[PDB]
């Protein structure tokens, strides 16, 4: 864990990389974003079971349950947009300027 | 909307800020801020007209994004501290992310691109709830841990939200937008004081509801999202004419009126505290804030724009009345001043 | 009042609907018969009869119900529209407008009776065939380009929100045959009307206004001869099947707020008075303020319905 | 009423402004003084609550 | 162009009500907003006014003043003091530093 | 020096000053990559706000 | 101070109250007598100031000026009878309303203990001058100007607001009386010499100085007559006012941190007194000769010896009474004649004999005549200026030759000369005009009698 | 009168008494309060 | 701030602990004020919803200037407590820990040589 | 003579989807009324 | 925390397991829990201020 949690961590800062910079379809950041909570749920249960701390067992799950919902609403708008515009490029989505 | 979906949606909306404030435990604090993510956007799409759609879709990802960031510090928290939430002891870069991330969701400073562009693409309805009952959640995170975040950082964001609020504003003639930029400004006075005396945050904030609720539903009492629009405010409604003058130079810092009060106090704590740097530059061009106020008085009040003839046609049909809620907002903030020993 | 209060228990319009619960407004040209067949349709079927929305449909749906001024009223004459066509000051863009204006705030009416009530109704002209008249009078000299546009984007803005026509019964005397009848009738005016402009208004029912709703909603034409029978249309009327049209869609849970927007008139014409500053619709900051204060000094205008002691209120002190 | 009105009651609206004023300043320097010190009832932040530590007897011997 | 109106002319108040006092277009309005201003502007307020301010007495103490000096230069001269002697604070009580 | 040079200097210019920082400021594409990225930068210069300082 | 004051408020209930056909006459009754109430605060029989209460004070500054905030309502309800007589019975009410609470506002100000009290109430005034210059301005122009009142204004007032904070913090209490008993010396260090400016600025700003007068000419020119008499006779001496009080403390900065304000001052009494000689807008003329004459007395509240402080006074009180009356019978003369020109409209006297004579009196007040106050004032400040260095003389030597060249030219070009041809018959005058024009030279005569009253401070 | 018969014709004469009622139950609240609480706090404290 | 303090209440209005400060007078200007204040709000509804200004809701301007009253006197009856505790908390310190708010001595103004900056 | 009400012409200016119009800022429309666009 | 509807309703939803020495599972403690113990019986009463 002491070199084994900040692989995980930079996964999520290279997750972050991602999600901050666009490119094209949106589904990319989406799929990005969903990286993370991976990277998260990760190192909330590795730290969680060598901390033998079966209190906090709950949070690694409801963090995902959270993260599932969260990325259904992510998706219904993606949905929506490549319904509008019949496709998910961002650039499209430039009207409110 | 169902019935039935419109409370289930509005509940959350209201469970989320709630549960945010009421828990401890960091976590409990993030799901009600995911919560708060995801009931607000289906009302957000409820015209579903295009520019809704991406109103939403960029709304959503700022806001997944910091709410990923805000649980990426807990959970580093939770492997420097045992605990579930920050202490004396947490490493400082564990608290600037909080503060960058929680930043984001508020929308201050650097991070104020998203805010203009969804408050100008909703309903001027859900724009108030997108602006004032999705501020007190991230706020409430922050207030509670004020002993530990970073003076530099809330100052720089403070005095930057100030001058883009400030500066984005001037230019801006739908008002949807110069409402959102003028939140901004006033979401980094709350900031600026929040690391000194948090209680005047929330000063700064009420304050800022109680202003800005009154005057969005006068927005809407004429459903006008331009200036231009609410200019014929004297030929649809005159009476708001008044009070709108005085609620829109009340939220600007001008002496007489109860908008004064926060920024007054603000000034006060952090010359107490020896920003007199900060304060004064914040100060100055919160002056600019007024500028583009006093300008919407001018179109609006102080100068009677040219009407359209199919206007006496609504004159005639009687208008349906503003909430009561107008009155007893308009009042308690256009003047409670003589009364600011006991708001303090 | 009528909220969602109210739709919560009951007072749900698809529960309130039947057979005859429609819409049917019947257009022609300058003058087709058609307030004659209108009203005796409605009566037939058992559906209110709204008359043909006039410059002061708008008074007399509001307060005393007698008629307004001319400037009260915006200022508009078709009797000044056809004894001087492409005026300087405008008054027939004006009177235009206004028409809009008060058709919206008929059919809003209407479907506010439809909704409530449960009748049907008839509305002889609607917001949907007024753009006849102003094809024609830019295909004339009455209108220049952009008043055009400044209907267009009224019409754009207002007109789709509300549910279309569920048929569109049509009359067809000709121009010719039209130009006739309105010789015959004693108005000075309606009788300087030229032609062309009958005509003009004759194809855009034609060309335009009969396809572009047929498809969406039930369309029948009749002649001369067929009019002056309702029985016969009356008959043509109950055989529709009203199967097509976005009407289909309305469900219970979607009237209700349909019904909260016409059953607030300043909503219905909200985008009426969007700010676009074309120089005819303009009325002027120091006129309009006149005319303003003017027509809210008018006995029981001057407070809200039920609050002004001229006209007899009383109670106010405990309102 | 007199010279004597004003002059006696010009000193008890000084008394009061001295007073105040002494104790404003007081406030700053006990403000200070508290924030740094935490040693007094203002600016005591909080640490868990030792109402939850389970001092049960554990599975383990150690604890 | 627009609609509006057009420039409306101001009336020679003076050519009805030729006794127009500049006040009210309605005659009985005029006068009695006269009668009352002149009468509260002029006849009570510099004329009370002037009386009671002529009146105030001694003001800023520059009356008395005028009579302590004629006491203190009377009983200064005849006691062979100085008129006004050169120090006010006495020396003794003013402890100067010994720097 | 009354009319233009003490209403150029005082009172017009700061006129002028702020109308030219709206316009670099709110010119903006509407672009939410754009954007970002700017969020981008943020973290990464107030990441090193922190460790410069640390 | 509360009758000064309540009794004022309660104005605002009989202005809405009150019958459309019988406001004008509640209104101006009653304050003429709200001034009778103020002339009790004259009666001072011994040195030490009237403290009414712990918030509201009243001394021999002071005093001076709120019976003059007092007097004006009457006067300016009465100018603007004419123009406001055209609006829609509830316009008018709200312009009466509007001056009623310029005169609450300015006599609390102007009786006001906590100096921060006086930052409250001091820039509140903005929002009444403000709507009463750009809801009513005739002009194209008043969005601008009024934008101009606001922000000179602005900026420099939230500076104080820091300063006046600081204080409190450096010393304790805000409260005049105590900061005047109690030691506040600054150091001379280069922070202290940002302090003094801070402080004197937002007061030097509404006391137009040469650098920023701008505001002035501009907002007087299309301010309706109530306002630009409120803005000459009461909102600038707010400024003086202010800079009397708050130099209380900043002790010794001021002996070395004024001279570039006295210098900007007195060759802006030149330019400024100069630039009346050739203005062909008569609300022009007048406005830069209150700049001039309003640039001696910053000149007085900074040099800081007895005798200018009461020059100071005299000037204030008097310019005060004098500018009024001219800006009075200045739109006296454009409601008739329609235009602000100068050169139209020549030969009045021969038209207008007895409003010739209010210009006569109104222009010899103007320039200094001897047996008027407004003389003593300015022989009091030369005398001043002459002992901080022999050589002021000069500077106030050639403002002293151009005032009497452009307060001739005003009474030389309007009031004699041919009579204009035919402008649009010129009506004879209405008996409000001259009383509004009578009730202000007549205190003019009656304070020149008896200069003591409007002495300050120092004497 | 109206064509459409103003729905304030006739008052809601419940909004009073809630309305009046109200009002009337929040004084004898408040000045009840009030003597309750000059009370106690006179025999808190000595008197 | 003042919250952590010993004792604190974690969720009420006012502690009993109030009890022991004097009652608002309720002609206290400032709940008079909050009264005018209210009437206001009922005149100004009044206006914006079209009605006679004062002839009108003679009901309602009864509930706004006897809303906000009564409001008042509970409010201030805390904010005075909440000051009230501020003191004892206050004065509390600067005993407990005197020697860092000493009373320093004031000489006379005889000892005391101010330099004397001539005006000239 | 009347106080000047503002005109056509000076209402105009507030039109625009930006009040100091830029370079390119300028080419931008209005925002649509009914806030749905054509596209 | 910022409104502690909690305390005051007397419930306890979010507070039994914020540490690692809270009621673990089957009583199978934590690793630490000779420690976190130690250093908040500590800073109970001791502000933060003086827990630091
Ligand atoms: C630093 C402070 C500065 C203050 C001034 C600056 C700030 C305020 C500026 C306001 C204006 C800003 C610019 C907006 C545009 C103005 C021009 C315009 O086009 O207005 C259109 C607008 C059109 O309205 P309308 O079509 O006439 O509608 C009304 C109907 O006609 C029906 O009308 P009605 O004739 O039936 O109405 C009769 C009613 C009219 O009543 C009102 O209008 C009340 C308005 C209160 C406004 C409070 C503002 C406070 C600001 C701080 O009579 C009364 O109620 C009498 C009592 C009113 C008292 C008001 C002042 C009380 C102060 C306290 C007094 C002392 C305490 C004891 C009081 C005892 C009372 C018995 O004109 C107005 O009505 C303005 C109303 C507000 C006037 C406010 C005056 C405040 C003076 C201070
Ligand atoms: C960054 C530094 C601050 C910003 C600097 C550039 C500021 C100007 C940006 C202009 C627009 C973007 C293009 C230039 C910047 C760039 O490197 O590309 C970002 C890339 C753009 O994607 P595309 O749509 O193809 O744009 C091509 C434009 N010619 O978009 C993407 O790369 C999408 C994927 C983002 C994450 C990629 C993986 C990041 C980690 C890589 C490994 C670690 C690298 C460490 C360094
Ligand atoms: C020492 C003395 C310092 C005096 C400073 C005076 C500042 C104000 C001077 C006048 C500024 C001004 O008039 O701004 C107008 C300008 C153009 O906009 P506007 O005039 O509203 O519209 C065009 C006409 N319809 O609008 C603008 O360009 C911006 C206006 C800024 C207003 C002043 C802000 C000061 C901020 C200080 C920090
Ligand atoms: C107060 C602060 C400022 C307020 C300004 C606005 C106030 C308006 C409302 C109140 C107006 C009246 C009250 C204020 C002025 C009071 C003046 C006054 O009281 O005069 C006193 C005078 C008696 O003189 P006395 O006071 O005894 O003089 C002291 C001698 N040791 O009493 C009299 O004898 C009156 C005599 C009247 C006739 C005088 C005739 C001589 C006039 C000489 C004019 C010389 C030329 C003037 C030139 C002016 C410019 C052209
Ligand atoms: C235009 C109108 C006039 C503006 C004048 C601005 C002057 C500076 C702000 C006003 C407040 C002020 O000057 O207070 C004194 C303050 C230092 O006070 P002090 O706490 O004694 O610090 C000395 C070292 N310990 O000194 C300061 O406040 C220095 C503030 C520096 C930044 C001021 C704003 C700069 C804008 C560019
Ligand atoms: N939008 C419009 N523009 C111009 N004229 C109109 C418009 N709408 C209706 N009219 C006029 O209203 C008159 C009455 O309409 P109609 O009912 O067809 O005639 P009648 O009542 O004689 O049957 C017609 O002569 C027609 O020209």
């Amino acid at each position: 864990m002491p070199s084994t949690f900040f692989n995980l961590t930079m996964a999520f800062s290279l997750s972050l990389l991602g999600t901050l910079m666009f490119r094209s379809h949106l589904m990319s950041t989406l799929l990005c974003l969903e990286g993370m909570v991976l990277s998260l749920f990760i190192m909330t249960s590795v730290t969680s079971l060598n901390s033998n701390s079966m209190s906090s067992m709950p949070i690694p799950i409801t963090i995902l349950v959270f993260a599932a919902c969260e990325a259904a609403v992510g998706l219904a708008l993606l949905v929506k947009v490549s319904n509008t515009y019949g496709t998910d490029y961002v650039q499209n989505l430039n009207l409110l300027q | 909307m169902n019935p039935i979906t419109l409370a289930i949606i509005y509940f959350t909306i209201f469970l989320g800020p709630v549960i945010t404030m009421s828990s401890t435990n960091l976590m409990l604090m993030w799901v009600g801020l995911e919560f708060s993510l995801l009931a607000i956007i289906p009302m957000l799409i409820n015209k579903k007209n295009p520019r809704s759609t991406e109103a939403a879709t960029k709304y959503f990802v700022t806001q997944a994004t910091a709410s990923m960031i805000i649980l990426l510090a807990i959970v580093l928290n939770y492997k420097q501290l045992g605990t579930w939430m920050f202490q004396q002891q947490t490493n400082g870069l564990i608290l600037n992310m909080t503060l960058m991330a929680l930043s984001m969701k508020l929308g201050l400073a650097p991070f104020h691109f998203w805010l203009p562009e969804v408050t100008q693409g909703i309903p001027l309805h859900m724009g108030l709830i997108l602006l004032t009952w999705q501020k007190i959640a991230p706020l409430s995170i922050l207030i509670q841990i004020y002993p530990l975040l970073n003076s530099t950082i809330i100052l720089m964001l403070a005095i930057t939200s100030i001058f883009m609020g400030a500066w984005g504003g001037l230019n801006q003639t739908q008002m949807r937008k110069i409402m959102a930029y003028s939140s901004i400004a006033h979401m980094g006075w709350m900031l600026a004081i929040l690391p000194y005396n948090p209680s005047l945050t929330l000063l700064n904030l009420m304050i800022y509801i109680i202003l800005t609720a009154p005057m969005f539903m006068a927005l809407m009492l004429n459903n006008s999202m331009t200036i231009n629009s609410i200019s014929l405010l004297w030929n649809k409604t005159p009476a708001m004419l008044t009070m709108i003058s005085l609620m829109l130079l009340s939220l600007g810092g001008l002496p007489p009126l109860t908008g004064f009060l926060p920024k007054w106090i603000i000034i006060t704590e952090l010359m107490k505290n020896n920003c007199l740097i900060m304060a004064t530059l914040m100060a100055m061009m919160a002056l600019l804030n007024l500028f583009f106020y006093t300008r919407l008085i001018y179109s609006t009040s102080l100068t009677m724009f040219p009407t359209n003839n199919n206007s006496k046609m609504m004159t005639h049909q009687t208008k349906t009345k503003p909430n009561l809620m107008f009155s007893t907002l308009a009042i308690m903030s256009t003047m409670t001043l003589p009364l600011a020993p006991q708001l303090i | 009042r009528y909220g969602l209060l109210a739709a919560i228990l009951g007072d749900k319009t698809t529960k309130k609907l039947h057979e005859y619960s429609r819409v049917i407004t019947v257009d022609g040209n300058i003058c087709s018969g058609k307030n004659k067949l209108a009203k005796e349709i409605a009566q037939q079927l058992g559906m209110k009869h709204y008359p043909e929305a006039g410059i002061q449909y708008s008074s007399t749906t509001t307060g005393d119900g007698r008629p307004l001024d001319i400037e009260f009223s915006g200022s508009c004459s078709l009797e000044k529209f056809y004894d001087d066509p492409k005026s300087n000051d405008g008054n027939s863009y004006r009177l235009q407008s206004w028409l809009y204006a008060s058709r919206l705030l008929q059919y809003a009416d209407a479907l506010e009776h439809l909704l409530s009530t449960g009748q049907g109704v008839v509305l002889e002209r609607s917001i949907y065939s007024d753009f006849v008249f102003l094809e024609a009078m830019y295909n004339q000299g009455y209108i220049r380009k952009q008043c055009v546009d400044h209907y267009n984007e009224i019409k754009r803005l207002t007109l789709p929100e509300y549910l279309p026509p569920h048929a569109v019964i049509y009359i067809d005397v000709p121009v010719p045959e039209v130009q006739s009848r309105i010789q015959k009738k004693g108005d000075p005016h309606e009788m300087k009307v030229t032609s062309a402009y009958l005509q003009d208004i004759e194809n855009a029912y034609k060309k335009t206004f009969l396809p572009k709703m047929s498809e969406m909603c039930e369309v029948l034409v009749y002649d001369s001869w067929e009019a002056e029978d309702p029985t016969k249309v009356v008959e043509d009327i109950e055989y529709l099947k009203y199967n097509k049209g976005p009407w289909l869609k309305q469900d219970d849970w979607t009237f209700h707020y349909l019904r909260m927007l016409v059953q607030d008139k300043t909503e219905v014409l909200n985008y009426t008075t969007i700010p676009v500053y074309l120089p005819e619709i303009t009325i002027g900051a120091h006129q309009g303020s006149r005319i303003y204060n003017s027509f809210r000094e008018l006995p029981g205008r001057k407070y809200a319905p039920g609050y002004n002691a001229e006209v007899g209120d009383k109670w106010i002190w405990l309102k | 009423d007199g010279p004597e009105k004003n002059y006696e009651k010009t000193l008890a609206i000084l008394q009061i402004e001295s007073e105040k004023a002494e104790l404003r300043l007081k406030e700053q320097e006990v403000r200070r003084l508290m924030r740094a010190r935490g040693d007094g009832p203002w600016y005591q932040f909080p640490t868990p609550e030792k109402e939850f530590i389970d001092h049960s007897p554990k599975a383990t011997p150690d604890n | 162009q627009w609609q509006e109106d057009p420039e409306p002319e101001d009336e020679n108040v003076y050519a009805k009500n030729p006794d127009f006092h500049g006040y009210d277009s309605d005659p009985v309005v005029d006068v009695w907003n006269m009668r009352a201003v002149f009468f509260f502007g002029f006849s009570i307020v510099l004329v009370f006014g002037t009386t009671f301010v002529a009146y105030v007495p001694d003001y800023r103490m520059q009356e008395w003043a005028r009579r302590e000096a004629e006491r203190l230069v009377k009983y200064r001269e005849v006691n062979g003091l100085p008129i006004m002697e050169s120090n006010y604070f006495d020396p003794s009580k003013i402890q100067l530093p010994e720097d | 020096l009354d009319l233009i040079w003490l209403e150029k200097t005082i009172p017009k210019s700061t006129s002028t000053l702020h109308t030219n920082m709206t316009t670099l400021t709110t010119n903006q594409k509407g672009l939410i990559k754009l954007y970002f990225m700017s969020f981008l930068i943020n973290i990464i210069l107030i990441i090193i706000l922190y460790s410069i300082n640390l | 101070m509360l009758k000064i004051i309540l009794p004022s408020l309660m104005l605002l209930p009989l202005t809405w109250l009150s019958s459309p056909k019988k406001t004008w006459t509640n209104v101006t009754s009653y304050s003429f007598l709200i001034s009778l109430t103020s002339l009790t605060l004259l009666w001072q029989t011994d040195e030490n100031y009237k403290n009414f209460s712990n918030m509201f004070s009243s001394d021999p500054l002071s005093t001076p000026l709120i019976i003059l905030t007092a007097w004006l309502l009457p006067l300016m309800l009465m100018a603007s009878q004419n123009h406001l007589k055209k609006d829609n019975n509830v316009l008018q009410k709200l312009y009466i309303s509007m001056l009623i609470s310029l005169q609450i506002l300015l006599i609390m100000t102007f009786s006001a203990t906590e100096l921060i009290m006086f930052y409250i109430l001091f820039e509140a005034t903005l929002i009444p001058t403000l709507i009463i210059i750009t809801r009513w301005g005739n002009q194209t122009e008043r969005l601008n100007a009024g934008i101009y009142f606001l922000f000179y204004t602005l900026i420099g007032s939230i500076p104080l607001l820091i300063a006046l904070i600081l204080i409190q913090n450096h010393v304790g209490t805000l409260n005049l009386m105590i900061l005047s008993f109690t030691t506040h010396t600054l150091d001379a260090s280069w922070s202290n010499n940002l302090l003094w400016l801070a402080c004197m600025m937002a007061f030097l700003i509404k006391m137009p100085l040469y650098g920023v007068h701008l505001w002035l000419p501009k907002a007087h020119v299309e301010a309706p007559i109530a306002g630009s008499m409120i803005l000459a006779a009461i909102l600038l001496k707010l400024g003086s006012y202010g800079m009397i009080r708050i130099s209380i403390i900043l002790d010794p900065l001021t002996k070395y941190m004024a001279y570039p304000f006295i210098l900007l001052s007195l060759w802006g009494m030149i330019m400024t007194s100069s630039i009346c000689l050739r203005q062909t807008d008569l609300k022009s003329l007048i406005a830069y000769s209150s700049v001039s004459h309003m640039a001696l007395v910053i000149a007085s509240i900074m040099i800081q010896t007895p005798w200018s402080f009461m020059g100071a006074t005299m000037l204030m009180i008097a310019h005060g009474l004098t500018s009024s009356l001219l800006f009075c019978l200045a739109n006296s003369n454009y409601e008739r004649i329609h235009s602000r020109t100068m050169i139209m409209a020549r030969g009045l006297q021969m038209v207008f004999p007895l409003m010739a004579t209010w210009w006569l009196m109104a222009s010899l007040a103007n320039l200094a005549l001897p047996p008027s106050i407004n003389l003593m004032g300015e022989l009091f400040i030369t005398m001043s200026l002459f002992s901080w260095s022999n050589f002021t003389i000069i500077l106030m030597g050639i403002n002293i030759i151009i005032t009497g060249m452009y307060s001739m030219y005003m009474i030389i070009t309007t009031q004699r000369g041919k009579l204009t041809n035919h402008m649009i018959n010129l009506q004879p005058s209405h008996t409000r005009e001259l009383t509004l024009m009578a009730l202000h030279m007549i205190p003019l005569i009656l304070l020149t009698t008896s200069p003591k009253l409007i002495t300050g401070l120092t004497m | 009168f109206y064509v459409r018969e103003p729905v304030n014709a006739k008052p809601n004469w419940l909004a009073v008494g809630l309305s009046v009622g109200a009002s009337v139950f929040m004084w004898i609240y408040l000045i009840q309060t009030h003597n309750e609480d000059v009370l106690e706090y006179k025999r808190r404290n000595g008197l | 701030m003042m919250n952590g303090r010993p004792g604190h209440e974690p969720l009420k209005f006012l502690p009993d602990e109030a009890r022991s400060l004097p009652p608002p007078k309720l002609n206290d200007p400032r709940l008079v004020y909050m009264g005018l204040l209210g009437y206001c709000t009922g005149l100004m509804d009044n206006m914006l919803r079209m009605r006679p200004v004062m002839r009108a809701g003679l009901h309602r301007q009864l509930l706004f200037v006897t809303s906000f009253v009564f409001a008042g006197y509970f409010y201030l009856k805390r904010q005075n407590y909440l000051y009230a505790v501020k003191d004892h908390d206050m004065f509390g310190y600067i005993k407990l820990h005197p020697e860092d708010f000493p009373e320093k001595e004031k000489k006379t103004y005889a000892e005391i040589l101010e330099p004397f900056h001539p005006v000239r | 003579a009347r106080q000047w009400q503002p005109d056509i012409e000076w209402a105009e200016q507030f039109s625009g989807a930006v009040m100091y119009p830029s370079k390119e800022t300028a080419h931008w429309k209005p925002p649509p009324w009914n806030d749905v666009d054509i596209l | 925390p910022f409104l502690d509807i909690q305390k005051k309703l007397g419930i306890s939803l979010d507070r039994h397991f914020m540490f690692l020495s809270a009621e673990q599972p089957y009583k199978n403690a934590a690793r630490c829990h000779a420690f976190e113990k130690e250093w908040i019986e500590c800073a109970h009463g001791i502000g933060g201020t003086r827990a630091k």
